[PDB]
């Protein structure tokens, strides 16, 4: 009876727990809301140097219970209710180039899906892991090392996807400096963070000094340098570009993106191909058949095309002629 | 017990310099008791100074900082949060020597006594007289030394190596260009001795901001005063495109060039990058001297990379120089 009765003491003291913090809770609220900013972080005694997000700035405190030793720069988190000092930590909220990633959103995740590339993916292979997982073998090899590989293709057929595929098997990183929209030498330090990273290019001449300044900019500052970060230029053609990058070795690697051929055009329209539903047998070499000079996306519109071409009948099976008039469709 | 009056400050000062002190960037000083303070805002603050505060970063105005409360100048801005963060102060040196530059060595002696003897032996030139001359351009053909390279090897027996590029001195936003230089310069000037490196000035690709901008390592070079100067050395691939107005033997002083190898240094310079290699039994000369009728300084380097690794496709550390070969027609042909 007095063990139940302390079972009951505990029912009791529970529901009187619950009392406790919403009566002192309807009195509690009428309190203050603390801010929230990143920071240059701290030098000296207590210390912050904060910026807030109205206005960005202030020097604050920070409570015993905080142990200022681990709170790192760009890691906002802040709590100065009133008096300005600190009280915990929060959501790191997403560094610098999560930014420009998540943004630029253009990276599509891309894994060995690659229609029909099989020396240009040893090549890259070659020549992007075995500098960065096995460097062991290249300080007793005599070589010095290699970096930066030039892409050049069709536009198409291997850009922006074997450069994103092998950085991404490796978990590497796939920073993109393409285009400078909304932010040179800023972006080395977040790749120098990153520890190890990969840096790609862009290749407009049609679909005066675009962005080899940049790239070579980059060469100059990486030739001497923290140090498996790894330059990546696509362009469309080799003669294009600067006399600067005819350096031999300045570009430790040319690749060569071929446009495809009758059976890689099978392997990639395999692929895009696999997207969907098709029917009990396609045999998918006569759409193959006029692979002529092709595009990489030449395959990916053509087979979302046949896709739609299946859907204007109201149809739920890809059959065989949708593939043929979107191919002979698009021959414009 | 010197250190007795050190704890007033934490129980007298600190009370006034220890709270949510809000920084704001300062102006025009008004003589001692005062000064006015911009805020974050843009509310201009006739605030005023603290005794204790050793005052010695005062110029109108630096991000100072204030009292939240009452406005005063309560500290100062060190973690001076440094502009042009990513240029190249050298801390960890990179991996060239004396040696295995080992090809021009006129040359290497000569930018040596230019960079490098008014640190190593500064006693030599007020004992004799003369001033130390400025920094060089050193022009050349392409790969015909590594340009940056007489420049990187300067590095690493000095003090600070502060750099730039044509690249870092021309501007797409600007129409305000011309400050990336005054500031390089400004921080260039303030560490004494530092040398900067107008990188590769080419200045091609209106044209009147690259006029003002050339003007401005022009006249920013040598104006009106100079620190510790040396180290403005400029390589360079075309002489004969830039404006002749940086040397007036002032601007740019005493300068040094170069043939782009001899044989001697096809040899020379062929056996230090094969050095780390393992190939041993036939090592040549007949495919490397009048192989190309002149091979670049880089064209033997990326023949050593594109040798070991042509080499290294098939997994073996070995000395085949027929691997060579495919190396040869894969590189430059
Ligand atoms: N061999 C291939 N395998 C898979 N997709 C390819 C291939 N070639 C081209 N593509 C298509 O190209 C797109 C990627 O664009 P990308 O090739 O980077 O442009 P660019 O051709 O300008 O480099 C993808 O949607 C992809 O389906
Ligand atoms: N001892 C040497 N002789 C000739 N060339 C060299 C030597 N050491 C390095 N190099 C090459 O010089 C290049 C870097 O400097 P440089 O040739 O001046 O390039 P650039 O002239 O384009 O600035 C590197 O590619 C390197 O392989």
């Amino acid at each position: 009876k007095s063990q139940n009765l302390r079972r009951l003491q505990a029912q009791r003291n529970e529901l009187n727990a619950k009392v406790r913090l919403l009566r002192e809770e309807l009195q509690l609220l009428q309190e203050q809301g603390s801010y929230v900013g990143e920071v240059v972080r701290a030098m000296d005694k207590k210390k912050v140097l904060v910026k807030v997000h109205p206005e960005g700035k202030f020097v604050v405190d920070v409570d015993k219970n905080i142990d200022i030793n681990d709170v790192t720069p760009n890691c906002r988190v802040a709590l100065r209710n009133d008096s300005y000092t600190l009280h915990k930590i929060l959501p790191n909220k997403v560094d610098p180039l999560v930014s420009l990633m998540m943004v630029e959103k253009v990276p599509d995740s891309t894994y060995e899906m690659i229609g029909g590339l099989d020396k240009q993916i040893k090549e890259i292979k070659e020549v992007i892991e075995l500098p960065v997982k096995h460097p062991e073998l290249f300080e007793a090899l005599g070589i010095a090392q290699p970096k930066g590989v030039l892409l050049y293709g069709p536009p198409g057929t291997g850009k922006t996807l074997l450069a994103r595929a092998v950085a991404h098997h490796t978990d590497c990183t796939f920073i993109r400096v393409s285009g400078s929209e909304l932010v040179v030498r800023e972006l080395f330090v977040m790749a120098r963070e990153h520890a190890p990273s990969i840096i790609f290019m862009d290749e407009i001449d049609s679909i005066s000094g675009g962005d080899s300044e940049v790239q070579r900019t980059m060469l100059e500052l990486l030739n001497q340098l923290t140090k498996n970060i790894k330059v990546i230029m696509a362009t469309n053609r080799i003669d294009i570009l600067d006399s600067a990058l005819l350096r031999p070795g300045r570009i430790d690697r040319k690749i060569e993106f071929p446009p495809p051929n009758e059976e890689a055009r099978l392997d990639i329209l395999k692929i895009h191909s696999r997207k969907m539903n098709l029917t009990r047998g396609i045999n998918l070499r006569k759409i193959a058949e006029l692979m002529p000079g092709a595009s990489g996306a030449e395959v990916k519109g053509v087979c979302t095309e046949a896709g739609m071409y299946a859907l204007r009948e109201r149809r739920v099976h890809v059959t065989q002629e949708d593939f043929e008039m979107a191919v002979a469709k698009v021959m414009q | 017990p010197l250190e007795e009056k050190q704890e007033e400050e934490r129980s007298k000062v600190d009370d006034l310099r220890g709270t949510p002190m809000s920084v704001g960037t300062l102006e025009e000083i008004i003589d001692d008791n005062h000064a006015i303070v911009s805020t974050s805002v843009g509310s201009e603050h006739y605030v005023s100074i603290l005794s204790f505060v050793d005052k010695d970063l005062l110029e109108p105005g630096c991000s100072v900082l204030l009292n939240h409360k009452v406005h005063a100048v309560i500290g100062v801005l060190m973690d001076d949060t440094d502009p042009l963060v990513t240029v190249m102060k050298v801390e960890k040196a990179p991996q060239e020597t004396y040696a295995d530059i080992g090809g021009l060595d006129n040359q290497i002696q000569e930018i040596k006594e230019s960079v490098e003897l008014p640190l190593t032996h500064p006693e030599y030139y007020e004992e004799m007289g003369i001033k130390p001359p400025k920094g060089v351009i050193l022009y050349g053909p392409p790969g015909t030394g590594k340009t940056l390279l007489a420049k990187a090897v300067a590095n690493q027996t000095s003090a600070t190596f502060l750099r730039v590029v044509g690249s870092e001195l021309i501007q797409k936003y600007l129409g305000d260009g011309p400050k990336l230089v005054r500031e390089l310069f400004r921080v260039a000037e303030e560490h004494a001795p530092s040398i900067v490196f107008i990188d590769e000035i080419d200045a091609i690709g209106g044209e009147r901001e690259i006029q003002r901008t050339m003007l401005e390592l022009l006249n920013q070079l040598d104006g009106f005063d100079s620190r510790g100067d040396v180290k403005v050395i400029m390589a360079t691939n075309r002489i004969e495109t830039l404006d002749p107005a940086l040397i007036r033997p002032g601007r740019i002083d005493r300068k040094i060039e170069f043939p782009l190898p001899d044989e001697k240094t096809k040899k020379r310079i062929f056996q230090i990058h094969t050095s780390r290699m393992t190939l041993a039994d036939d090592v040549t000369l007949d495919d490397l001297i009048m192989a190309k009728d002149d091979l670049s300084g880089a064209d033997i380097k990326a023949i050593c990379t594109e040798a070991g690794l042509m080499a290294l496709r098939e997994r073996r550390m070995k000395v085949t120089n027929e691997d060579f070969k495919k190396s040869k027609e894969n590189v430059l042909y």
